[PDB]
């Protein structure tokens, strides 16, 4: 379960 | 001048500034930290298995549960409890005595005196951090791969079909060290299918394993930990020669010097057995114990309805609240029993957190 977050 | 470690391979849990959710499984759940992005962005794996980039500038989504994997060390020091030399991972220097320093496992571990303030001396080039005393700061447990874990093979799996295929599970039976120079960094596993074998969780920033029942890690003081980017309070010698004739010594015990168990039997041989969060039972002298606690989830307890001496013991626990007056007297039920033996108790609805001697068994 690969997540990319941003900010 | 003072320069960030970008130490891959940090036992890390979420931070101050945590917005995320529950990717990382709830707080307290342990991940590995991958790499570095730069040195604005971190990119950790979850014991779970989740896989994510965070801040580490400005904002910090991540603190430090344990560095040691890293292999970051601090020549010239000791840790006066376990006798680790060098200190391996974060040093912990009490403030409040000559020429005296913890590891993390010992830190966390509750050695030394509680109401010892320490610094906290992340790096060798760190400048030391006055902390508040352990015995008024908040403790919380840490879940991940630990000892009684169940897990499957992880991202960076490299291992053929050991575990007998992907998907395929085991137990976690105990945390090891990759390396001498790498410490708490590998896991090793009894497959399901009888094959078994050492794995890395958190050696060079990989993670070969996946949780799928996280399992408890032990008790850590949150606030402590710096933001990246049945118990035995006696000498190991003491405990040794205690030891001769009433269980013994196998260093896989280890876990017990730092460790709450419950205790689940007495025996003929005139000593006694105690089972721990890891599923191991192990036997002991009478003395090398000490209680903690005298309480169980279910019981139910009268609050001390002396006002000066509930005072006395919520403070001294960092726990005092004015609004807690309307307890005094009051029956209630022991909800749960926090790490550092406080108790969370439900009294007129609500809940509030004890010192266990603010409170009588009915
Ligand atoms: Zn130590
Ligand atoms: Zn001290």
């Amino acid at each position: 379960n690969i997540i990319k977050n941003t900010w | 001048s003072r320069v960030m470690v970008e130490g891959v391979g940090a036992r890390v849990v979420r931070g101050p500034d945590w917005k995320w959710g529950k990717q990382d499984g709830g707080e307290g759940h342990v991940g590995t930290v991958r790499s570095f992005e730069s040195p604005e962005e971190v990119v950790v794996v979850w014991d779970n298995g989740t896989a994510a980039n965070y801040r580490c500038s400005g904002a910090y989504d991540l603190r430090i549960l344990d560095s040691a994997p890293t292999g970051i060390k601090h020549d010239g020091t000791m840790c006066d409890t376990c006798r680790q030399q060098p200190i391996i991972g974060i040093r912990w220097k009490c403030a409040e005595c000559t020429n005296y320093d913890l590891c993390t496992v010992c830190y966390h571990g509750d050695k030394h005196h509680l109401r010892h303030r320490f610094y906290r001396i992340t790096t060798p080039g760190s400048e030391r951090v006055l902390l508040e005393s352990r015995r008024k700061s908040k403790k919380i447990t840490a879940r991940g791969i630990f000892a009684g874990a169940r897990v499957v093979r992880g991202v960076d799996w490299q291992w053929e079909d050991q575990d007998g295929g992907n998907g395929r599970r085991g137990k976690v039976t105990e945390i090891q060290d990759w390396s001498a120079s790498s410490p708490h960094s590998a896991a090793y596993v009894l497959w399901d299918n009888g094959a078994k074998n050492l794995y890395r969780v958190g050696f060079e920033g990989m993670s070969d394993l996946k949780c799928v029942q996280d399992a408890k890690g032990g008790s850590f003081y949150r606030d402590h930990c710096p933001v990246l980017g049945v118990n035995i309070d006696l000498d190991l010698e003491i405990v040794q020669s205690l030891q001769h004739g009433h269980g013994g010594w196998t260093d896989g015990m280890f876990e017990t010097l730092t460790t709450t168990g419950t205790v689940c039997g007495i025996d003929e041989d005139h000593d006694i057995v105690v089972q721990y969060p890891s599923g191991n039972r192990w036997t002991f002298n009478p003395a090398v114990l000490t209680k903690a606690s005298q309480f169980q989830v279910g019981d139910l307890v009268q609050v001390c309805y002396d006002l000066e001496r509930i005072k006395l013991l919520q403070r001294g626990h960092g726990e005092w609240a004015e609004a807690m007056l309307p307890t005094l007297g009051k029956v209630g039920r022991v909800q749960q029993i926090y790490s550092d033996s406080d108790l969370k108790v439900e009294v007129c609805g609500t809940s509030w957190t004890y010192n266990p001697a603010a409170v009588s068994k009915v």
